[PDB]
């Protein structure tokens, strides 16, 4: 499906935060004894809206909610940190779940440069025939 | 299903649960994202008489919390104080691990009454409380917030921060007749409208402190506004005289 | 293996409960505010004993008993989640976690089509071959 | 390793760890479910008096919780408020989030004292107790639970309900000489059988109070129904005498 | 990278712990109301440092623990049991995580056993051509 | 990226997340491990005045709690009951399902006092606390312990246990003038020095309690070891006169 930003309004740009989960520590910050606290473990970044980006995704967080809400009724979690991992692994398994019949829509083995090696190894069999 | 947002054609798009791209390539847990958005930028009125009747209590319905891992910086937070007219507190404790939004320029702390008929305050429209990369369907008690909604994305390849607290009181919270009161000082307070902004709210109390017209007794004083005064369209784009004592400002 | 039944009696039928993680909701009921209780959020359904599956079920779970036990015994968290999510990653990795040789027992790559591929081009080289 | 169950020759099997069959498919997280089945259906007896003998205390072992995702609607199921004789209570409260069994015609609520010679209820033959999705190896206090066991499966590619409360004293819970009294009210009790039914206690209820056989004084009446009397294979396929009151039922 | 063991001292020995997640159990000892207390799940047994690999460990959990620190810093999780799942994920997503070329570098299928059955079948095409 | 150890060329190495290896093989999650190795294995000084240095206490860092498999047999391990001079508690209890390290030959039970100028105490060098299969960041009251590291490994394809207890009194805890005593019993101690192995401190116990050189008064006797007396390079490779009553060992 396409993404129709159908709010009253949108901010084009994101102005955001997030964490780093390998930053270049500088000598011994990476220790919780020494670096930072709660407060200071964020980075900060600007995105503008090239592409419609930030109003398409403004759009799809608002209609994530509905399924969203949904799957936190019907789980028994308190809190729930697997739903990405587990979008990896149905990602894996609609590709590599069944067998891969090579040159089917649905499986994802390109062929081609071993095509253009058996078919570049005839000319050495149909070539080499004098007699 | 959960939609997914990809990046096809050089626009945003959900995933087709359905139809498999092959040429799509996901090599690292690390290109799938989830991503917390204010309902701030969707336009919606973010002062607290309007903010606080989005939001109602609910028995039965057990509350949930999902992670999220980046969001965005809040003009608007909310952090509140609500106990019952006998004195029990509406709003449970903020749980082990659950702290306050991270990045919020102005946060309105609301403390007050209302008869809270309801074990969870849950959104009246179905966004999610947001905490410092948690969403939780429920108000924790004096821990700050901002409303918002959850995405999640799977990724191609690969002035500092300043807060300021704004402090009310309230009556009648969550209900018809709400009423709401800008904290100036301990005995010192402005009767509250949908149209005061923040900036507004901050300007008024630094006039109100250097004029001086504060509460000089030990009563309390309530200034009133009169609809004349005008206040300063989304965010990113005077005589005092006295009539508890009420008051007018013109 | 295969499932033998071996309990007093069995019960044919299986009147079972569920949820719904993505149910076709009705206007706001999506809206934990407004949606049902915890006691309204179940499904039902009758299944009878076709193919003697509800009998085996009976006996696979008591069966599973055991290593299911024994699993709980040696972890450390609280409430176990992720039973689910590691078997189907298990299930990858028995097919996907090494070299797949095609043709053999255990690469599930099928490439029968792409055989009547390059079969299917020998006479357009073994036909055109005029002089 | 954890069996799994997979159909194959329309017959359901126990999936081989060491045999890859390329033929199965497992498209989505979704074939793959957890449930669970109650004792019930393998023709255990579900009284109180038989059904307790198979629980028992014991200390040193950490309490263990999986979760289930769908499960069976349950005739019988059991809610445990057990003290010591000195008041203490012998099963720990529900933790967060831990509901009761969400399908069951007939609820025995079970009130008394035993020794209770341990820090945990566990099952005596490796069992769960099931409560709402989730499944533990113990029994937690005033929550309603069903004996149960969990399996896991893959599967291919794609009356209400009403319950009924049964209560109960107990003395000596948990031991060999555990006595039981079926509840009719607060004064008037029935020395329980490990025959009775739970159709036959509640018709016996009924006559109870329609014949006014219950206690109209200040102490305790006690009934006890004679060997004469029967009782009504698995559940899916009167003169009263007087003689602390005891009496006769005939 | 190489791992280069840069502490004062190595013991060279590893008496380790652990548990066990299906041991063959005698009679009725995987019950938890009859089995082995907190204290009595351990199975014990003693490694000697054939290849180095004691004193590699040693440096290895050393120089994990930057990042380890790292990450747990960043996640809002209280415990965290996920790690090995993850890099399980990973380790699929690296192989087969896109369209897999035939003889690439980054495609893991070795075709060669059907090498050997695609021009080990071009004698009974051009043996057979009798006329 | 977390290092993950891969055995090439018979030799442990951290497996490059850039350069992919078609020939190494997982087919399995039971291949992948978490390992915990102890300090102590690489040399560190394991007496109690030199490992309390090595922990401190800090505010505003929230703990964190990661899970391993399999571990090492300990030497040392430590418990702490340490409370500030006004009686409250330093070190939270320990969450639930978290227990004491489960193999330790020697267990320094420290008791004391000290300022505890923090909310939580880490390890200064970086390194964790390691309990029953779960490395924390911080210390839990009362609970066994042993400082160690945590690795995670790609396998290839597939005398008892004794314990004994060492106690100790310490003032001034967590700083630059912490003071120890090694408790003989309740009224007898020996002032603690750096340089006393386990096996020393269990002699000097049992020769205390031999020669009868115990407090046999109500008050506190201390006793101190003088320099001349030496003590017994890695784990794995008398007269007494009377001058709180404080004394002199040699
Ligand atoms: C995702 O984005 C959607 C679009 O912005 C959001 O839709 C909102 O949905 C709520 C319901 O949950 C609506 O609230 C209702 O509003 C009606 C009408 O209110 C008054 O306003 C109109 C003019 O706008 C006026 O003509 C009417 O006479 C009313 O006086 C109320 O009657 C209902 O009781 C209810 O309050 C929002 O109006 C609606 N917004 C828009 C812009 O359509 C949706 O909530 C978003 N999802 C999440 C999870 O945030
Ligand atoms: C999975 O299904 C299995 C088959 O239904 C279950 O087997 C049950 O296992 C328990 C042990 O945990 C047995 O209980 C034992 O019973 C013996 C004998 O009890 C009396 O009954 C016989 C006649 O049946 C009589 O001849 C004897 O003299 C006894 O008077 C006791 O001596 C033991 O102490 C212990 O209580 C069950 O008997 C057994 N059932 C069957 C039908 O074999 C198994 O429990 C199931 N697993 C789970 C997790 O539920
Ligand atoms: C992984 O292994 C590394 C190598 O064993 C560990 O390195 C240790 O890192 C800590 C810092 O966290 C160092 O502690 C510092 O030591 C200096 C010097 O202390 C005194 O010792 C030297 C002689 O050794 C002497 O010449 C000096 O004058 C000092 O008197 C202090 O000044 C600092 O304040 C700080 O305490 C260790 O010294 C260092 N050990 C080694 C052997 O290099 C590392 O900690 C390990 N990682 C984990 C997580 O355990
Ligand atoms: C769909 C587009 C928005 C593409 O996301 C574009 C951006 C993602 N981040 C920022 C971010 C960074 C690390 C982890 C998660 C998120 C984002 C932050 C907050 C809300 C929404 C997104 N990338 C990442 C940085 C620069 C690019
Ligand atoms: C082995 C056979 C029983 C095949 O399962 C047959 C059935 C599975 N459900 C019902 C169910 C539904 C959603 C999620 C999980 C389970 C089941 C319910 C309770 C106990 C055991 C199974 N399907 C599903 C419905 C109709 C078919
Ligand atoms: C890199 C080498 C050490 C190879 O690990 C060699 C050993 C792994 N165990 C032991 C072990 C066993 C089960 C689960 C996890 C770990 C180990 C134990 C404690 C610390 C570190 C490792 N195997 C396993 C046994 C015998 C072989
Ligand atoms: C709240 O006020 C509205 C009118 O503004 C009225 O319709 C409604 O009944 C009131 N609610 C209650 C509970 O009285
Ligand atoms: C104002 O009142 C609050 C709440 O009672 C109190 O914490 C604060 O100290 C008071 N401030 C002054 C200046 O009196
Ligand atoms: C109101 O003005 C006074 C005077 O400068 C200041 O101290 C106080 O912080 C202001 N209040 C707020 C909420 O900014
Ligand atoms: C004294 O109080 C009055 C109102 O009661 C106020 O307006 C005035 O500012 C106060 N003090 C001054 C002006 O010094
Ligand atoms: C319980 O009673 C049985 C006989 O029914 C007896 O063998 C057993 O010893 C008794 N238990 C105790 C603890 O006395
Ligand atoms: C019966 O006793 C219970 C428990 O003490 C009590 O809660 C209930 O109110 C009583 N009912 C009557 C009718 O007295
Ligand atoms: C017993 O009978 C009375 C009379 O109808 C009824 O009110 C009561 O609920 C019955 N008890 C049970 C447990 O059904
Ligand atoms: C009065 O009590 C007797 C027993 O004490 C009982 O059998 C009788 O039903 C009661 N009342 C009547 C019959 O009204
Ligand atoms: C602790 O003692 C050292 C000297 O051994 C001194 O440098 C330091 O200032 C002292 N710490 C405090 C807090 O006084
Ligand atoms: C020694 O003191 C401890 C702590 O007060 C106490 O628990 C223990 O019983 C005492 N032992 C003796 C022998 O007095
Ligand atoms: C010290 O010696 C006495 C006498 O044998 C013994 O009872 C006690 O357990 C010893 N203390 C320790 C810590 O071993
Ligand atoms: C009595 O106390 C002295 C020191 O006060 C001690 O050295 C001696 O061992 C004690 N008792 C004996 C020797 O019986």
């Amino acid at each position: 499906e396409a993404i129709v930003n159908a709010q009253p309004k949108c901010n084009p740009n994101l102005h955001y935060w997030t964490t780093q989960d390998e930053g270049a520590a500088i000598g011994l910050a990476w220790i919780p004894y020494f670096g930072p606290a709660a407060e200071g473990i964020y980075i900060e970044g600007l995105m503008h809206n090239q592409d419609g980006l930030i109003c398409g995704l403004r759009q799809l967080a608002n209609e994530t909610t509905q399924a969203l809400q949904l799957f936190l009724r019907a789980t028994t979690e308190l809190r729930t940190f697997s739903i990405l991992n587990r979008k990896a692994i149905d990602f894996l398994l609609q590709r590599w779940g069944g067998t891969c019949h090579i040159l089917g829509p649905d499986c994802c083995i390109e062929p081609a440069d071993w095509t253009k090696n058996i078919t570049d190894k005839i000319d050495q069999i149909i070539h080499d025939f004098v007699d | 299903s959960i939609p997914l947002g990809v990046i096809h054609n050089s626009a945003l798009q959900v995933s087709d649960v359905d139809k498999l791209v092959c040429r799509d390539k996901l090599s690292s847990t690390n290109q799938l994202r989830s991503v917390g958005l204010n309902l701030e930028g969707n336009g919606v009125a973010t002062d607290v008489p309007s903010a606080t009747k989005r939001w109602g209590f609910r028995s039965g319905v057990p509350p949930k919390v999902v992670n999220y891992e980046a969001g965005e910086w809040a003009e608007n937070c909310y952090n509140l104080e609500i106990k019952k007219p006998d004195g029990s507190e509406c709003l449970p404790a903020a749980p082990d691990g659950i702290r306050g939004f991270p990045r919020c320029r102005y946060v309105h702390k609301v403390s007050g009454t209302g008869p809270c008929a309801g074990d969870f305050a849950f959104h009246k429209e179905g966004a999610f409380f947001l905490y410092d990369r948690l969403a939780s369907t429920v108000i924790y008690r004096g821990t700050t917030f901002a409303e918002g909604v959850v995405a999640f994305l799977i990724l191609p390849q690969a002035s500092g921060y300043y807060s300021t607290t704004i402090r009310y009181q309230a009556t009648g919270f969550g209900t018809n007749e709400t009423e709401y009161l800008f904290e100036v000082d301990n005995l010192t307070y402005v009767q509250l409208e949908s149209r005061f902004t923040p900036q507004f709210l901050l300007q008024l109390n630094e006039t109100i402190y250097t004029s001086g017209k504060r509460s000089n007794t030990t009563g309390k004083l309530i200034w009133k506004v009169n609809p004349e005064i005008d206040t300063t369209w989304a965010f990113w784009e005077l005589s005092f005289t006295v009539v508890x004592x009420x008051x007018x400002x013109x």
